């Protein structure tokens, strides 16, 4: 299991989510806007929808 | 109000990736420009 | 804030890659590209950005 909210960055619950909460890296390169790796890179690439 | 303000809690049992309250918005922020606007 | 090697990634330039795997027929580019960038929609926005700093 992973929260698909936490794994878009934030969970309005928390510790009350029904969810788990893995903690995760974010990948900087996809921060700024472009990874070349894409599903290849290790560090995560949440999505904003 | 937001329960991730209070000392008893752990702001990395609401934001992943090391985010912050303020980090977080600010990523909200850039979002809502860059795919909008520029 | 970015870099591949060494290199900020604004300017690194996408046309030197020899892969290039966000081009194909149906690709999830939103593993490459956040906000919805393209590869022309973020040289673009690379363009823009070294012009102001
Ligand atoms: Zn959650
Ligand atoms: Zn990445």
């Amino acid at each position: 299991k992973d929260c698909p909210w936490y794994d878009r960055g934030f969970c309005k619950h928390g510790p009350l989510c029904r969810h788990r909460h893995t903690r995760r890296v974010i990948c900087v390169n996809y921060l700024v806007g472009f990874c070349p790796e894409g599903p290849s890179c290790k560090f995560m690439h949440p999505r904003f929808e | 109000d937001k329960p991730w303000r209070k000392p008893g809690a752990d702001l990395s049992d609401y934001f992943n990736y090391g985010f912050n309250e303020d980090t977080w918005k600010a990523y909200c922020e850039k979002q809502k420009r860059i795919r909008m606007g520029l």
